């Protein structure tokens, strides 16, 4: 528990998690379910 | 594991029960459709038993 | 790929060609599926120089 | 254009449930798709009984 490298969305906010592999389900509920929005970014380079 | 039985004929005589009718027996007079089971016609991948 | 991998890499070829044969005139009533395999078609060839 | 139908002889007490998929008219399937370790495997597949 503290905040040095813990990302956010885009007005003040720390993070906690992961996952890893490949191809057919995540971009597999776009031809099915999810949403979309916007145009910003940030995270330390140290 | 899933595990596949294949040989008996129950010597019941307990649980007669049913779902279908008088639509049915085989062609002629007397009604034996009492086959229990012998071994197995089964499929494969994509069309074929 | 080895005998099995070849084997129904082959056989899935068989199913797919039996199923996804006339997709534009079979699944005409579902606009969603059309874009569902079109993106597959475009994202299955490797780009060039 | 009328299409010709060719007849092949076969036993009467032949499996009938053999003909409700993509089967092979020869009665024993073959094909070049069938190897992986040796080269003279196409002949024994198609004819070795």
């Amino acid at each position: 528990m503290v905040s040095r490298i813990t990302h956010t969305n885009t007005r003040g906010r720390q993070v906690d998690g992961v996952l890893v592999t490949t191809a057919t389900l995540k971009r597999q509920l776009l031809q099915g379910i999810l949403q979309i929005d916007d145009t910003a970014a940030d995270v330390p380079v140290t | 594991t899933f595990i596949m039985p294949m040989g008996v004929f129950q010597a019941n005589s307990m649980d007669r029960y049913t779902r279908h009718a008088g639509d049915f027996s085989t062609v002629s007079e007397q009604d034996p459709r009492q086959f229990p089971p012998q071994g197995i016609f089964f499929y494969n991948k994509d069309g074929i038993l | 790929l080895n005998r099995v991998a070849r084997a129904a890499l082959l056989s899935d070829l068989k199913r797919r060609v039996c199923a996804d044969m006339f997709f534009m005139t079979r699944h005409a009533r579902e606009p969603r599926l059309i874009s569902a395999y079109l993106s597959d078609m475009v994202s299955c060839t490797q780009p060039s120089v | 254009q009328a299409s010709v139908c060719e007849f092949v002889a076969m036993p009467v007490s032949t499996d009938l449930q053999y003909f409700r998929t993509a089967c092979n008219p020869r009665g024993r399937a073959s094909g070049m798709l069938y190897m992986g370790d040796r080269d003279a495997d196409i002949e024994a597949i198609m004819f070795d009984h």
